[PDB]
């Protein structure tokens, strides 16, 4: 996997390839990685696709639960929910997981949870085996509120390089865009960001 | 007589404790009423503040069970959210152990079979409490189901609940007749929410200001309530007609 | 009367019979006193026997080196209690490495009693005790009783003709708050208190109990001869 | 807290009575009355749908129902009782039965566990009896067809027709002129159509009344075709048409 | 086994 | 607490009596009466039905006579629910003891840890007693044919012949002046329908208001059969003895 | 009837009279209260001083739950002890798995459900005390009362125990005459006099003081008891009052 | 085996070859891999033969009770999640890879579920030793907007790609059409590729030929 | 341990079993009987992990002898083998399994016949005309496969028996310290003292 | 250490024109010693054969079981239990101790009594059904009994060349495995009668 | 165990 979620101007974004791997065999070439927690809050996976699956959906249950009973949660609150997961199983998972939201108060939010289930809010966070491969560019790339516009082609161009240079990722460039606007889907083909 | 503490059987074939948790359902002294539209199911129910220390927002007899299954409860305050939080919970696990929504009905049939059990199983009480569910389920389209402390339910057409209950029932029995259907044919939920609040007035002879009811609407992927401004909203369209 | 048959029930004036009848070998009890100053906390308690051949039931227990207790009432019940103290100043110091504020031991004590007053089967305990202690915070002298209400005193006295010592140390308050390091004087006002509550007897060598702990004093406990410089 | 009811509720009076079983028996026999009849190829099981409010839906609130493709059942006595029976019913069919020997189970073993359900309801600690009586019509392979009635007690028995609850002393007497060892399955639903007339006091049609058969296979009620041995339910709920169809020719 |  | 609703089922009385073994003997009297007979070369098993409807499937009826294993089968007088809890314990109890010792369980172990069960139901556990008393009939190559009772005390006796339910008293006069030990089966038949025809509360004895049965070494050649008489074969054996 | 014997069972009223006797013993209690404020909460309650003996100051009865929520109440002390334990192990589990701190309307039905647990079999005894708490959190104050069969409300103001309608009647006038809000240090003051007033129907033994706090401003939303020349200061306020 | 899975305009449709294997040796020539887990939802399973028999029963058996709960026809999204829940709870011991299809109220669904209990959906799937040679298939001749017929003869292509290019497949198709509005159709041996030819002798034996020591009659009665 | 034979003739069961018990390189004794009495007329031998065999054969004597007591009666050899044989079956799953072998010699009254059985820890049960546990069967079976005779006396087979013992007196790498030997027949148990 | 080739041994089951045969070998080995000659592989339960091959613990174990579990459903069904309904008995059964297994490979042959319709069908170790309208085989020698019987087989033979078939395959297969053989068994199985012969075959 |  290749996996990153960047905070901007309006909110915040999430992206990824959407690659699975069995062995070298490629299982599914359009997978969807980047999933639903609640309304504004959505994760990005990697590590074990049975794995995050499990987590995902007791993640969803647990936020369900929460809002029949005390309204809207925050994006720290069910980053904490994932974590508690991650870091009480963390023998048995293999997991690494970037959470991100969009409240009204606190604008977009990001955590990244690693294999141990620490926790760390950031700017923006990259992950999955690809991920390495950009760090260096990624860094260079990123500033704070950037557009809408400005944050896609970071994410376009750094999974682009994830891409090109890991054999685990490919396929498609998934992204999910979320504002005060509401949530949007963005999907972008090989012959768009390969020849970038 | 302690077939009368418990709930085991009398001599005539009875459970007094049931009976009894019925008497409870009263003591709050509101009514409620529910009825479909075409997109729809409102369920009104009276707002009563008697002491002025209370905050009037904390004052609600409806909760909403999930995103698209409200319910609202005749009896008193502590059974009721009793119910509603193993409602808000049955609900969410449904979800997650089946992979979609749980309905409107289902849920009916899940609570009143844990009320079934109260009924038979000694060391536990009956809740003095009726449920009253709405929805616009995607199956079976708007729908209003009734729990009691006996264990029964039962789907309607349209429903009241509470110690006037009889009036405002054959009250919507004689529109219903004269209708010839099964539903306020009306297109939007305000109109419907107006048609509710209008025949809860005929047959309780009584006038209500926007503090006095309490408004749930279901329609096609949300239960919501009305605050105090969408009912006045609708109280103010009601008197110029 | 029909709402006395066990603690989980109300009479219809809002009382717990149970607890009360408990509260009433409390009554029974042999009386003892506490009372404290800034430096230390004194215990006396007037000890019981069966008859001239036999001992006199021991009412002072040691907690730890910084607290104890005397009973009144059931004996068994104040050994469970009292063990339970030992436990929790224990865990206190393996764990923190901290002496268990006498604060939280009535505190402590008190959510012990509760649990058996609101549970079917269980019984109240049948047994009222005063604890004394020196910790980070100075001398303190606390009375428990099995309703589970605990109070923070400068001094007191329970047991059977326990108002005569109350009312007693009510009047001398001001005198025995303000016997600071000085010991002997301290428990010369707890041995004159509880002969407040005294009658058709008198304070012998065997018969007398006294427990002091204080700024500079573990918890110790006095009988027989050791004693007989305060009759 | 937690259940501290582990003593019986149901214990034996001097006279030998079981006071709770009586009680509850009398319980049904306050319901509304329910009946079956054993036909040569089918059974017939039919009951009254007597409404709560008029704004209630009745069909909505099923009292005849399917416990296996080839089994349903009727009650009369508590309603809520006979719900969680069912339940109860159609989950021990399949962890009891169908999970070990990969079919369903013929009648009198099915009847067999709810009877079992029912007896523990009458000693178990705790509890107290079901408030219904049950008639279960089936059929299978080896046994053909069968009606059985299952009593608050545990007790069962197998019936060429009979009915119970409210009206059942005189249903039982019309059902004693009419039946016979030949009865083809419509003349069994017009025998039934009849009995049930008698006690029922309002309106009497096809939104009134519930009635199922068990009868021949119904491959188009499948819902799959291509394996040649599977061939259909037994079980068949007839439709408020198809009883209003029964009865101008009453 | 899957992995992502 | 619960305390409150305790009918306390397992106590003495004052006079050392166990109040709801003797209320449950109570309800077992009011019970069709079953017979057992032990002959030289079988067992009779006959038991009258709880009064019959016209219109009850007799044919594939069971309320009285149930098959253990193949050697043993009961007569039941009391709740039949009750007794088929107990007779599924029993037909496991005598499949545990073949499993373990690759022989059929005599009749004697079977019948003692049943009345071991209900024996446990009067000492501890708060609950009621089974209202059910059972007449065993079996055979086994230790002692051969076999009768025995046992009753909701879990006291078990043997006998050459016995009645459970109603009217054992009559009954048990009827049978003591005409058994007689070197009896065979087809007499012992006999005695069984003419006890019954003469204590039924009924006007007159038909096939259709009873279950009979005979465990006897009438198959071929030192080994036993278990036959649970159809209607039409109780209608034939009724005729037979001339009370039809 | 001996309907009322045993917790849990209905009366054919409908009515669970061993929570109404629960309730006789909560009027039995001494007097406690809350008012709400701009941004905060206040609490109050009368301590009878039993005997010269009592070290001042030293038996304290409010009690803090997590950082930011207080709790008062009245009737049996221990039952309110053990409710508030319960509040302790309820708000510590909600802080530990969703990391915010408990907000106080989520806070209040845990307490709620736990109550009204106590009312569902006869095995326990209802709760011996009426309860009012309240604190900040991400949307504003709240003040609520709970009763021994479970329920519970907001509340602009509220008291319980002995003087509870004096108490009342008290709340009442302060609700009519600041319609646009109280401040914090208005509601301390207020809070003062308002025990004192009601302090008229317990009066053979005169009392002692304490006062707690919540708001925004003046505690940060940190729960924090009132002493020294705040106390002091409200208390003489409230002595000019009845005098 | 072989297994796949293929949506097309109202419905979807599964295939499964019928070849058992133990080793190199050919256990069963004809084993049915298709499975109903309740009538218009059907299973394909590949992986440990009872597991995937067993696990699909297990579910049909609760989806069963479900439905009649509900009143409600089943959905596949149920099957789909009571069946990763389970066999994520087994952590992949249970070796059953599963392609679930079927129709319900929401629609037409296609989905594959793993043994360690990760699940996909797609248009086109399939699963087993011959999953590469069927999807190399599936990859050259799928497109949006299959024809019902166009589906089948996708699907058992793809089925015949791995019948002869994989050595853990044989024998015949099998298909199961399910169409909304439709009851499931299910195609027990669809194609039959692989008859075995006449023999060239038979084998036969003169009756005598094998010495006997002992008879006896058994007793098969009562 | 070792060492186990049994030989059943016309009228009797005849069990062998070594006399020695060896740990490290110490025969610590050579007169031990590796034998339990489990009702009058049936007779257990047995073989296998140290502490494990006594520890087992006692178990099953105990189980044996209070279903004596419990029916007055005298338990049939096969139903006694039966019961030891499941003994075996469950324990084979157990979290630490008896690992011990016997043989089971017995004269069952009813039939008025000897017969011997022999089961392997696993609760692997034959009825046999001749039986060995451990590496004694792979010189014995082959001898008395040519010796045996299914009509000879018991004196007979105490001859056979002085065959085979000779044979693994000859060709076994140890010491076994000889056998004692028992004679189980429609009059119970008896052993064989000069042998 | 394998537990399914500790003991050895086959069953192999055909079927014929109104009839099946199932047929065993009578070897019980502790690897390369031969133990008893007499170890029977097949049982009955009324109509429903089975044989059983593998560990003979379970093998014994199992064979118990079963005939419990048939006793049961007799005396509860009122009939004898069916082949169809009892290959599912097996197959629940064995997969219930799915990860801690019997080792075993059971085969099931009979005629349904209703319908009159042969049946056979084998099963692996935890439960898995193989119907199968020609042949079963299982044990040491499955490799041979599957080579024997695909060349040797022909559909609808009658009883008494059945048996030639079935015995041959059985025969020639045991005699190249090493731990296979030392006797055999063969039942004729028709609707109702059934005959059990025992074959002469070479003894090592 | 076989495989599919
Ligand atoms: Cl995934
Ligand atoms: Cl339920
Ligand atoms: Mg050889």
């Amino acid at each position: 996997t290749s996996i990153m979620a960047v905070t901007f101007k309006d909110g915040v974004i999430l992206g990824a390839d959407s690659r699975t791997t069995t062995g070298a065999y490629i299982a599914n070439r359009v997978t969807d990685k980047l999933t639903r927690v609640h309304d504004k809050i959505w994760c990005c996976r990697s590590g074990s696709a049975a794995d995050t699956q499990a987590i995902a959906d007791i993640v969803q249950y647990h936020l369900e639960l929460y809002t029949s009973q005390y309204g809207t949660p925050s994006t720290e609150t069910a980053a904490s929910v994932f974590k508690e997961l991650c870091y009480e199983n963390k023998d048995n998972l293999t997991a690494g997981i970037i959470v991100a939201g969009y409240d009204d108060k606190n604008k977009g939010e990001v955590y990244t949870i690693p294999l141990g289930g620490s926790v760390h809010k950031l700017p923006y966070a990259i992950a999955g085996s690809g991920s390495t491969f950009i760090y260096g560019y990624c860094d260079k790339n990123f500033r704070e509120n950037m557009s809408k516009e400005e944050t896609v082609d970071f994410i376009k161009h750094s999974l682009s390089q994830a891409i090109k240079w890991d054999g685990s990722s490919g396929g498609v460039i998934r992204m999910v865009v979320l504002t005060a606007a509401g949530v949007e889907r963005l999907i972008f083909y090989p012959d768009e960001y390969e020849q970038l | 007589g302690y077939d009368r503490h418990i709930t085991i059987f009398s001599p005539e074939g009875r459970l007094y404790q049931v009976e009894y948790a019925f008497k409870a359902t009263n003591q709050t002294n509101i009514n409620s009423l529910a009825v479909r539209g075409k997109d729809c199911t409102v369920v009104i129910s009276q707002k009563k503040v008697p002491d002025k220390l209370l905050d009037p927002t904390t004052v609600s007899y409806i909760f909403c069970i999930s995103r698209t299954i409200g319910m609202v409860v005749n009896g008193p305050i502590p059974d009721a959210r009793n119910a509603a939080l193993r409602a808000k919970a049955e609900a969410a696990e449904f979800r997650y152990k089946y992979g979609y929504d749980m309905p409107c009905d289902v849920l009916a049939k899940r609570m009143a079979n844990l009320s079934q059990i109260y009924t038979q199983r000694a060391y536990m009480r009956p809740l003095g409490v009726i449920l009253t569910f709405v929805s616009v389920d995607e199956e079976l389209g708007p729908s209003i189901y009734k729990t009691d402390p006996a264990g029964y339910y039962v789907g309607y057409k349209a429903t009241a609940t509470g110690p006037k209950q009889q009036e405002i029932t054959t009250n919507l029995e004689n529109h219903f007749k004269k209708s010839k259907i099964d539903h306020i044919n009306e297109e939007s939920w305000e109109k419907v929410v107006e048609f509710a609040i209008t025949h809860m007035i005929d047959a309780l002879g009584t006038e209500f200001s926007k503090n006095d009811l309490e408004v749930g609407v279901a329609t096609k992927d949300k239960f919501f309530t009305l605050s105090a401004e969408n009912i006045e909203e609708r109280l103010v369209a009601i008197a110029e007609q | 009367n029909n709402y006395d048959g066990d603690t989980v029930t109300f009479s219809p004036t809002g009382r717990l019979f149970q607890v009360e009848y408990a509260l009433e070998a409390i009554k029974q009890g042999s009386v003892t006193v506490g009372l404290r100053s800034n430096t230390h906390a004194v215990l006396v308690a007037l000890k019981r026997n069966a008859d001239e051949l036999s001992s006199y039931q021991k009412k002072i227990i040691k907690c730890d080196e910084h607290m104890g207790l005397s009973l009144a009432g059931l004996a068994p019940d104040a050994r469970v209690l009292s063990n339970y103290l030992r436990q929790q100043c224990n865990y206190s110091s393996l764990v923190f490495n901290r002496k268990l504020a006498v604060e939280r031991a009535g505190h402590l004590l008190c959510d012990k009693a509760q649990k058996n007053t609101q549970s079917y089967g269980g019984r109240p305990y049948g047994v009222g005790l005063l604890i004394i202690g020196y910790d980070k915070s100075g001398a303190h002298l606390l009375e428990f009783q099995p309703s589970g209400n605990v109070t923070e005193l400068y001094g007191t006295a329970i047991g059977a003709r326990s108002q005569g010592a109350k009312t007693y140390l009510e009047r001398t308050l001001d005198t025995f708050i303000k016997i600071d390091g000085n010991p002997d004087e301290l428990i010369k006002a707890g041995v004159e208190a509880i002969s407040q509550s005294l009658r058709d007897e008198s304070l012998t060598v065997d018969n007398l109990s006294i427990a002091i702990v204080g700024k500079d004093t573990p918890f110790t406990i006095y009988d027989g001869e050791a004693v007989a410089k305060y009759i | 807290m937690t259940d501290r009811y582990s003593f019986s509720l149901t214990t034996f009076s001097p006279s030998g009575k079981l006071g709770q079983i009586d009680y509850a028996l009398t319980a049904v026999k306050q319901g509304v009355t329910s009946l079956g009849i054993k036909a040569t190829n089918g059974v017939v099981i039919a009951t009254e749908k007597k409404s709560s409010s008029p704004l209630a839906m009745s069909e909505t609130l099923s009292k005849v129902s399917l416990l296996t493709p080839d089994i349903g059942a009727v009650y009369s006595g508590m309603g809520p009782d006979y719900r969680v029976l069912v339940d109860k019913s159609r989950k021990v069919a399949h962890t009891s039965y169908k999970r070990i020997y990969g079919e369903y189970p013929p009648t009198k073993l099915l009847v067999s566990e709810v009877a079992k359900i029912m007896q523990e309801a009458t000693q178990s600690g705790g509890v107290r009896p079901f408030g219904v009586s049950l008639l279960i019509a089936g059929h299978d392979e080896f046994n053909g067809f069968s009606l059985y009635q299952v009593d608050p007690s545990g007790s069962y028995f197998p019936w060429k027709a009979t009915a119970i609850g409210k009206g059942s002393v005189a249903a039982k007497t019309f059902l004693e002129k009419r039946w016979n060892d030949e009865l083809e399955l419509e003349d069994a639903i017009h025998i039934a159509l009849l009995t049930l007339k008698e006690s029922v006091e309002g309106e009497f049609n096809g939104d009134t009344i519930e009635l199922a058969i068990i009868g021949d296979e119904n491959p188009d009620l499948l819902g799959y075709t291509g394996i040649p041995t599977d061939k259909g339910p037994r079980f068949r709920k007839l439709t408020s048409q198809e009883i209003n169809d029964r009865l101008e020719a009453l | 086994a899957p992995l992502x | 607490g619960s305390r409150r609703y305790d009918s306390r089922t397992t106590i003495f009385s004052p006079e050392g009596r166990l109040y709801q073994v003797e209320y449950a003997l109570e309800s077992i009297s009011h019970a069709g009466t079953a017979i057992g007979i032990m002959a030289s070369d079988g067992i009779v098993l006959a038991a009258e039905r709880k009064v019959t409807s016209t219109l009850l499937e007799q044919d594939t009826s069971t309320e009285k006579l149930y098959k253990l294993n193949d050697k043993i089968a009961v007569a039941v007088a009391g709740l039949t629910a009750d007794a088929e809890i107990l007779i599924n314990t029993a037909r496991i109890h005598a499949q545990n003891y073949l499993k373990t010792y690759n022989e059929d369980i005599p009749v004697e172990i079977l019948v003692r840890r049943l009345s071991d069960i209900k024996q446990g139901y009067t000492q501890h556990g708060g609950l009621r007693p089974f209202g059910v008393s059972f007449i065993y009939a079996g055979y086994d190559d230790r002692y051969g044919y076999q009768l025995y009772t046992s009753n909701p005390s879990g006291n078990y006796t043997g006998w050459k012949a016995i009645s459970v339910g109603a009217n054992t008293s009559a009954a048990q006069t009827l049978l003591q002046m005409d058994y007689k030990d070197d009896m065979k089966v087809d007499d012992a038949i006999e005695l069984a329908l003419k006890t019954l025809s003469k204590t039924t509360d009924s006007s007159a004895l038909t096939y259709d208001r009873l279950e009979f049965a005979t465990i006897r070494k009438g198959a071929n050649d030192g080994e036993v059969y278990q036959k649970i008489f159809k209607p039409q074969e109780i209608k034939d054996i009724l005729v037979k003895t001339g009370i039809t | 009837t001996g309907y009322d014997l045993s917790n849990s069972v209905f009366s054919p009223d409908g009515r669970n009279f061993q929570v109404e006797y629960a309730v006789k013993a909560v009027e039995n209690g001494t007097t406690s209260i809350g008012i709400k404020c701009n941004d905060g909460v206040v609490f109050a309650v009368e301590k009878l001083i039993t005997s010269k003996l009592l070290v001042p100051q030293k038996n304290v009865k409010i009690q803090v739950v997590d950082r930011h929520i207080g709790c008062v109440y009245s009737g049996l002390i221990p039952d309110g002890r053990h409710l508030v334990n319960r509040g302790r192990e309820e708000a510590a589990s909600f802080k530990k798995l969703y990391k915010t701190p408990i907000p106080i309307p989520a806070f209040a039905d845990r307490l709620g459900q736990y109550v009204q647990a106590h009312t569902l079999y006869n095995s326990v005894r209802p709760f011996g005390v009426s309860t009012i708490f309240g604190g900040v959190d991400k949307n504003g104050a709240h003040l609520y009362m709970l009763e021994p069969s479970g329920s519970y409300w907001g509340y602009k103001g509220a008291a319980t125990g002995k003087g509870r309608q004096s108490a009342k009647a008290e709340l009442e006038k302060l609700v009519d005459h600041h319609p646009e809000g109280l401040s914090a240090r208005e509601a301390v003051k207020q809070a003062a006099k308002i025990i004192y007033l009601a302090h008229e129907d317990n009066k053979e033994k005169d009392f002692e003081l304490e006062i707690s706090w919540c708001s925004l401003s003046e505690t940060n939303g940190l729960h924090k008891f009132v002493k020294g020349d705040l106390l002091q200061e409200a208390i003489d306020f409230a002595q000019k009052e009845i005098n | 085996t072989t297994i796949v899975g293929v949506k097309f305009n109202n419905g979807v449709v599964i295939a499964a070859d019928t070849r058992s294997t133990q080793g190199p040796i050919v256990a069963d020539k004809n084993c049915a891999k298709l499975h109903r887990i309740s009538p218009k939802i059907w299973c394909a399973g590949a992986g440990t033969a009872a597991d995937t028999e067993a696990v699909t029963q297990l579910i049909g058996s609760n989806i069963e009770l479900h439905s009649l709960y509900t009143s409600r026809e089943p959905r596949v999204v149920s099957a789909l999640q009571m069946l990763k829940q389970h066999l994520f709870k087994y952590q992949g011991h249970i070796g059953a890879y599963l392609i679930v299809a079927g129709v319900d109220p929401t629609g037409s669904h296609l989905f594959s579920i793993h043994a360690h209990g990760s699940t996909d959906v797609g248009y086109y799937l399939s699963l087993g030793s011959g999953s590469l040679a069927a999807m190399a298939v599936l990859e050259s001749h799928w497109k949006q907007d299959l024809t019902k017929e166009e589906a089948i003869k996708l699907a058992s292509d793809a089925i015949q790609a791995g019948i002869w290019n994989d050595l853990g497949s044989g024998s015949n198709v099998d298909v199961c059409v399910m169409e909304i509005g439709k009851d499931a159709e299910y195609l027990r041996n669809y194609l039959t590729p692989n008859v075995r030819e006449e023999k060239q002798k038979s084998y036969k034996f003169p009756r005598g030929t094998t010495a006997v020591l002992k008879e006896s009659i058994v007793n098969i009665c009562d | 341990m070792d060492i186990i034979l049994g030989i059943r003739v016309q009228d009797s069961v005849i069990l062998a079993s070594s006399k020695a018990v060896t740990r490290g390189i110490s025969v610590l004794k050579d007169s031990d009987d590796k034998t339990r009495q489990l009702s009058p007329h049936t007779l257990m031998s047995f073989a296998g992990e140290a502490g494990d065999t006594v520890q087992f054969a006692e178990y099953i004597q105990a189980n044996i002898q209070l279903y004596s007591i419990r029916e007055d009666y005298e338990l049939s050899p096969q139903a006694v083998s039966s019961f030891v044989r499941q003994e075996l079956a469950k324990s084979i799953r157990s979290r630490r399994p008896y690992q011990v072998n016997v043989l089971i010699g017995g004269y069952d009254k009813k039939k008025n016949k000897p017969e011997l059985y022999q089961i392997d820890y696993l609760g692997t049960k034959v009825e046999l005309p001749y039986g060995a546990h451990g590496y004694s069967g792979f010189y014995t079976f082959s001898l008395l496969d040519h010796h045996y005779r299914p009509d000879m006396t018991t004196e007979e087979g105490l001859d056979l028996l002085k065959l085979c013992v000779q044979e693994l007196e000859k060709r076994m790498p140890m010491d076994f310290k000889g056998v004692i030997v028992k004679i189980v027949d429609k009059d119970g148990i008896r052993q064989v003292d000069d042998f | 250490s394998d537990p399914s080739s500790i003991n050895g041994g086959i069953v192999v089951a055909m079927t014929g024109k109104d009839c099946v045969a199932i047929a065993c070998d009578l070897r019980l080995g502790s690897q390369s010693l031969g133990v008893s000659n007499k170890f029977e592989k097949i049982f009955h339960y009324g109509h429903v054969f089975l044989g059983i091959t593998g560990l003979a613990t379970d093998v014994t174990t199992l064979n118990e079981m079963f005939r419990y579990k048939t006793n049961l459903y007799k005396l509860k069904e009122e009939r004898a239990i069916e082949p169809e309904t009892f290959t599912q008995l097996v197959s629940s059964s064995l997969y219930e101790r799915r990860f801690g297994p019997y080792f075993v490979g059971p085969v099931v042959a009979g005629i349904n009594s209703k319908s009159g319709k042969p049946f056979i069908a084998g099963f692996d170790l935890i439960g898995c059904i193989d119907e199968a309208k020609d042949f079963i085989v299982s044990g040491t020698a499955s490799d041979q009994l599957f080579g024997m019987c695909e060349s040797l087989y022909e559909p609808n033979l009658e009883p008494e060349d059945l048996f030639e078939t079935i015995s041959q395959a059985l025969l020639n297969a045991a005699d190249r495995d090493a731990l296979s053989g030392w006797g055999a068994v063969v039942y004729i199985i028709k609707k109702d009668e059934v005959v059990k012969r025992y074959l002469k075959m070479r003894q090592d």
